[PDB]
């Protein structure tokens, strides 16, 4: 996957030199980054079964009409698959996040995004609206270091779905 | 300049000298630049010629050479002009490289140039490329000749970064007219307009 | 390059409008009468190496200073080249005559030439000469009646001779 | 540079650096004596230009009421005004595309670099599907024979492109 | 490439000495600050939608013959065009206020793109109304305290405006 | 040069996007060595003629056979402009310090080296030994963070040199 | 590039004509007096990294602004620059000296070296006076009677002298 | 702005005099002469932008050098910018005529030429002959005494631009 | 008016004291930079015309209302007057360069122009931004080192810049 050791490893292997001071530092820089990171791992993981319902309200309020009968989000299959997907996202939220590098995030999220979307006729500004929320309910949820690093993610996934 | 199977010591480095005086121009490559790996995975036939072009574009030191200090037209033209032999032909080849750049990296940009098929028949697995757009090559543009005349400004020149103009471009200025300026005879008029208001 | 049918699109557009019904009226006669120009164009292509062949004798007839020793066409390699020249702008002009418009003449084989020669030092007069003679010896061969549905068509004579006219003008 | 059959073979030809073989002919024929069919079916679209946009408009706002209510895009006078213009750009392209019995001019002209536009300006590619689709069933009933048949595909590889 | 330590580093050299007392002061009260800078960066980065829509609706409104056919951000290709330039020069921007220097801009970014767009007829002057309306959504979203620390960032609000306007000058 | 906001930026723009949440991270860890790397940089600058002299005598005292004439350093001009080299190794390591990258050396000294060395006959062991003795008084001119910070890109030069 | 041989022949050539008896002498004469010229060459070849080394010490000596900071040659690699550029120049006017005349010079070597360095910056003064200095390096080992046999060399000196001044000269 | 009625009016005013007989006669010259000098206005007004265009193409086939790439006339802008001078040129001469006097002109483009045109390395010869373009197209757009006149005011032009 | 040295007696002889011996340390400054002054007002005055020119070209390209008819630069004296203006304000900012007191800027020449362009109806902001461009275009000399001796001069374009600003803000 993609952690910011991959780019030490990466970028000290491309020019098939021994490992430098630069990335050294990268890789210590991330061991320091790596306990505030699993406090919001930890963070994010206790409060998942009512952030996924959070969410899935807060899609169905922000589009009235994606809820009426004869569109995407109106039925139980279609609203289940609705919290399967947001669970899957905070699952990969966290990933990266205790990894220190969106590689997971990247690989599982990102890879194929576009053209799923346009496969399933997933509007991605669903997806964009649901990270919202979850971005600002942790803004108060974290704080600090934990903060910081729970919300860049989710920047990150969120420009990933435009 | 070929490297087939059974190659032995000799003119292997022969073979990469050819291919550092056509990648990086005739700008030197102090050995401290040289990727020694990428050599011994092409002495035992693990990658061909075309891959360890590849690698080579995809070290830091041709970025440094040719992406960093230059803008991405000059790119685009350093580009033809040393993986492939030739001057680009219209800003067609310009704005499809240029979106592929922003779209895809500057992995896909390199690919799009060594895995294209052109490249494929003209120098293919095992030849090091030269500069073929001297010679007529089929389906050009009068003006690709020129380009490449234009880029080259002799056997002892190089197209270097580290000099007094900063690497600027040669070559934009040759492609620009044909392109875009079919249109000029009435944007004439659209300029007037807006002026006489 | 556009052909006639682009021409009338990229005029409406820059000024966005529709296409006029004139202008439908103008290219469906060229769509009609296009069969002949198919004609015209396969006369061009399958009597390419006469062409080229009597251009090249006329050529050298007129200017013997060409084949001598220290004249452009001389080494036996330059003559190969001057023979590729000529059949290069045979093709383009053929390729401009099936599309109806000087833009592939124009834009893909005459913008970057007559400073070619330059370069090269090839004169540039012969090489007009050498396209004008070609204009005559494939006017004989596009008028030729024989195999074919009879009709008029100095239309597609005067097209071919204004490109031809065109490509000589270019380079010299 | 658009590309068209007549451009298609010149491309492939110059680039073999060879004459125009018989099948470009063939093809280039072929292309010659549809084009009447086409150019009927321009000069049909032509005329009924403002019907159809109108229409097309009126029923984009109905299969999406959502979008005309204000705090949208669909709010706003001159707006809607100048969406009735983007439609006119759809069909003008459309029959651009007929006259020139290919492609090239809808790809250059508005394919090129549409899902980009799309997104920076948050337009929705569904707006333009159903403005097609009511595009394509009014041409239903003006055309018929080959000139229906040409606009029907014309407006499928829109609707493609933008789906 | 240069950021501000490898211009101190390049003069330092030049005049073939170590680093005076107070360039290392100046260098380590940048790199104290540096946090701040760090914040700015990651604003611009994470808002450029924004900055790029809304610069690009204020230029449209301004000036409405940008998209009238025979404009040059008219067809789809060229509005892709305009919004892709404009972000390409807000990318080198944030990246200069991330090195603190103007290097990277002028050199990559900017070294030919005048000329570039005086070839393809691009009129410079609305190039430079699409930077400053990005300047001044830059600065609108550099002013957001959200999630963030207060603080005094006049020293990056300036050197964002002057990166803007260098970035302005050398287009037009 | 080759510094981590350069590679940071170099990374970003041959890729041709935005800078990602990592790179800033790499960025921030590198201003939190920043103090340290300019506290060694400030030592050694202040020591700069001790240090030179020291090494110098080093070099004359490891190679004995190096002093008597017909032999390198023989001549005043020889150790004079020995003495001129070693201060350019320092500055160029003192600049890696300041710049908290591998750049300068790289740039200035390591690019070039081998050419210069076998033509004028030099010898790397001579500049590695120096550097040893350079790291030997900034064993103890240094304490913590900025020695351990200095003592990597001397040794990074000397495997340079080795 | 042309060796003695193939000038001759094009010369006679552009004259139309087959090759002079006294010209055919003029080759025959240069074809048996070869042995001494491949003894200069192999005098070049051999003692070549002597010639860098005596001339890069010499011109370094004279000319000290150089290796300074901010010199044109101060880091390694503008002295490892130096260097190749001796090393290829000594070389390219042993491949003259082999050949017979100039053309390797001015067909590869010199080819475009003004504006090259005029491009870098690089004083050609410098250039022309490290090209002198390897003459007269050069000219030691040259004319080093030992290992070879007694003859007079006088042409063969006063030719590499003319090689080493055209090098100066087109790179002055 | 500078008419023989302005000069008649200045020349009384600045005496403060009552008109006598002379100036006045010199106001029948004018008035007489005016219909003539208004028609052939009038004409020039009619054949605008043949006039305009051609002398540009006058311009650049006197002066072919100043067409190719790189040189200053070179540029669209640079065309248009020409049609507008032209343009402006045709302008006051018609404006003069109008005003049966070389006063506009004057006041216009002839105060301070000389300086604007060495500020831009502007050559005057272009313009002039472009204005004997102007010449050889009013040659035979006019008629005897309105041609004889329009002549003579562009002649006025050139040699002010003389 | 009133320059450096006359600053320094006003002041002395305002408070009744002689000069303070830091008075002769900052005035014998004044007096060894006296050269590194006539470097910069020889580079303004040589490169007058070029600089005033070009920044007219920016000038008129930013603002394209100012020359077209209705403004006040149309009618083609008030060009001239206008590049009377840019010349008279780059002569005394050279003025105030020289003498190292901005006395004489701000007395002869700032004193009446807001009052004085009021009267005209010219668009002050468009000097304002016609001033800094004389200023952007006039560093660019400033910093060249073509024909002198080389050296750090950081004061005199800090100085200058700010006499560019007291102009600029006087005229805003
Ligand atoms: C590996 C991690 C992962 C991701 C990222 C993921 C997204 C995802 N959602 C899908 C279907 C779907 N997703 C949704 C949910 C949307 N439509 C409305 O209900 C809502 C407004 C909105 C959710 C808030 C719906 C309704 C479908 C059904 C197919 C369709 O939309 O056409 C599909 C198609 C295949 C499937 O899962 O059944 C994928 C790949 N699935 C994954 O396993
Ligand atoms: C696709 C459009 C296109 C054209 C038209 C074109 C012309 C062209 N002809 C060339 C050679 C040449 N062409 C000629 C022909 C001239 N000699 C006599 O005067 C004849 C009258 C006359 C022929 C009509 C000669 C002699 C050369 C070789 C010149 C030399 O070796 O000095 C060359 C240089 C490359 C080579 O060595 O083959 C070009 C670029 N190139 C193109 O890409
Ligand atoms: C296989 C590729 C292909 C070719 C070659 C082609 C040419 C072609 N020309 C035709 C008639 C014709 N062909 C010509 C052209 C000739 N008559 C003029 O006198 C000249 C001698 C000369 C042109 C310069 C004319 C004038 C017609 C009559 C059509 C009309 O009335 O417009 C026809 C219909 C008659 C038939 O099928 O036998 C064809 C198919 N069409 C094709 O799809
Ligand atoms: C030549 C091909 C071409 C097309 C088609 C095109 C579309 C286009 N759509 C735009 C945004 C827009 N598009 C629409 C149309 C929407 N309004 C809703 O009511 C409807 C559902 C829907 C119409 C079906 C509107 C209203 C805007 C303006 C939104 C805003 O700026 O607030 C704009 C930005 C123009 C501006 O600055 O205001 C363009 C240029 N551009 C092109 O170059
Ligand atoms: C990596 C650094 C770099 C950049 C960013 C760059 C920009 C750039 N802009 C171009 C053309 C263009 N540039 C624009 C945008 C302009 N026109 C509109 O009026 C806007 C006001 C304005 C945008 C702010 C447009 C519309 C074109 C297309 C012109 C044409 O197709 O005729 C081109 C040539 C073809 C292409 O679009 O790829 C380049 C290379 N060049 C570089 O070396
Ligand atoms: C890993 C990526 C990264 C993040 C997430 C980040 C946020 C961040 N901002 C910080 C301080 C700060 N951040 C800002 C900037 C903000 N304050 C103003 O309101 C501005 C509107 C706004 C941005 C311009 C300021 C002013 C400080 C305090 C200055 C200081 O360091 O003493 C700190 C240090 C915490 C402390 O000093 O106790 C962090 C970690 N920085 C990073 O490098
Ligand atoms: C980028 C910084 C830089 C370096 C590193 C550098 C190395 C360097 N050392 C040189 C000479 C020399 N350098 C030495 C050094 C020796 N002296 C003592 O004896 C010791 C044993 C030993 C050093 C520890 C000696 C003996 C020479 C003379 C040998 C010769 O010139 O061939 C020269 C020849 C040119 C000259 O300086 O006049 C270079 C280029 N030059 C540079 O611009
Ligand atoms: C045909 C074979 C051939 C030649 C002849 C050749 C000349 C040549 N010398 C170069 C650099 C150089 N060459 C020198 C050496 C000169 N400057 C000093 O004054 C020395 C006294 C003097 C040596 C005699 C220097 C200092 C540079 C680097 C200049 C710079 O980086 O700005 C370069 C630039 C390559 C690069 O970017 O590194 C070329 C092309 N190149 C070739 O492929
Ligand atoms: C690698 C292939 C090869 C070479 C190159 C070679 C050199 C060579 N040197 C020779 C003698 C000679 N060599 C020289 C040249 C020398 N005279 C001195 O003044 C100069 C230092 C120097 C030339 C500048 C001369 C003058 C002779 C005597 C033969 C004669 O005068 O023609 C001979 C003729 C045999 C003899 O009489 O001894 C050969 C073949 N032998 C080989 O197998
Ligand atoms: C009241 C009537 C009037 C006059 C007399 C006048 C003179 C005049 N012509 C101008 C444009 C210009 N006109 C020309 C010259 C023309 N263009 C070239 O292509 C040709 C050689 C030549 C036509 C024969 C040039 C070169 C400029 C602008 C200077 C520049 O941008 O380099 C400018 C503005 C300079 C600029 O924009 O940079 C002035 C003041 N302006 C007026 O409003
Ligand atoms: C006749 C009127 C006159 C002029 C024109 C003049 C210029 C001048 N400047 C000098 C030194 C100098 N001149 C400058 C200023 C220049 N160097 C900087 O790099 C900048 C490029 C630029 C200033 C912005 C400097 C820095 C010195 C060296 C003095 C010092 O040590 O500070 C010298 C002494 C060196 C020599 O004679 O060759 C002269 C004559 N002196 C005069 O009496």
């Amino acid at each position: 996957s993609r952690t910011v050791i991959t780019e030490v490893i990466a970028t000290a292997d491309s020019q098939g030199r021994f490992l430098n001071s630069t990335e050294l530092q990268a890789a210590f820089g991330r061991f320091e980054r790596a306990v505030p990171a699993i406090e919001a791992a930890r963070a994010l993981t206790k409060n998942q079964d009512a952030l996924v319902k959070g969410a899935v309200q807060a899609v169905f309020k922000k589009f009235p009409y994606v809820t009426q009968p004869g569109e995407k989000g109106y039925g139980d299959s279609n609203q289940a698959k609705c919290a399967r997907d947001i669970g899957y996202y905070l699952r990969f939220i966290t990933y990266s996040l205790v990894a220190s590098g969106t590689g997971p995030l990247d690989d599982y999220v990102i890879a194929g995004l576009r053209e799923v979307n346009r496969a399933f006729n997933l509007n991605p500004l669903w997806y964009i609206e649901a990270l919202n929320y979850i971005k600002g309910e942790t803004g108060k949820l974290l704080s600090g270091q934990s903060k910081t690093e729970a919300l860049l993610y989710i920047d990150h996934a969120i420009n990933a779905l435009s | 300049v070929t490297l087939r199977a059974p190659f032995t010591e000799e003119q292997f480095q022969g073979a990469l000298y050819a291919i550092y005086k056509q990648v990086f121009g005739n700008t030197y490559v102090m050995e401290s630049e040289r990727p020694t790996t990428a050599e011994s995975q092409l002495k035992d036939g693990r990658i061909t010629v075309r891959g360890f072009i590849r690698l080579l574009a995809k070290t830091e030191a041709y970025k440094s050479r040719f992406l960093y200090t230059t803008s991405q037209n000059r790119f685009i033209e350093l580009n033809h002009k040393l993986l492939l032999g030739r001057a680009p032909y219209d800003q067609a080849e310009i704005i499809r490289h240029l979106d592929l750049w922003n779209s895809q990296g500057y992995d896909a940009e390199i690919d799009s140039y060594i895995e294209s098929e052109e490249y494929q028949e003209f120098f293919g697995e095992e030849v090091v490329p030269f500069f073929r757009g001297f010679k007529y090559q089929v389906g050009q543009n009068p003006l690709g000749f020129n380009g490449l005349v234009r880029l080259y400004d002799g056997y002892a020149g190089s197209d270097t970064e580290r000099n007094q103009s900063g690497q600027v471009a040669r070559l934009t200025d040759r492609l620009s007219r044909p392109v875009r300026e079919q249109s000029s005879v009435d944007r004439i008029e659209r300029l007037l307009r807006s002026y006489t208001s | 390059m556009n052909d006639v049918f682009t021409r009338a699109i990229a005029q409406a557009d820059l000024k966005g409008s529709f296409l006029l019904e004139s202008d439908l009226d103008k290219l469906a006669s060229f769509a009609k009468e296009g069969v002949k120009r198919l004609d015209a164009v396969a006369a061009l292509t399958n009597n390419a190496p006469a062409i080229i062949s009597d251009a090249a004798h006329k050529l050298f007839a007129e200017q013997q200073e060409l084949i001598q020793p220290g004249g452009n066409a001389y080494p036996h390699r330059r003559m190969a080249a001057c023979l590729r020249d000529m059949e290069i702008i045979l093709r383009y002009v053929s390729y401009a005559l099936l599309a109806g418009d000087a833009s592939v003449l124009d834009d893909r084989c005459l913008n970057g030439l007559r400073e070619t020669y330059n370069a090269l030092g090839t004169p540039t007069q012969s090489v007009a000469r050498a396209v004008q003679l070609m204009k005559d010896a494939a006017m004989v061969h596009l008028k030729s009646t024989a195999n074919v549905t009879v009709g008029d068509c100095s239309s597609l004579y005067s097209e071919a001779a204004t490109y031809f006219d065109k490509a000589a003008a270019s380079i010299a």
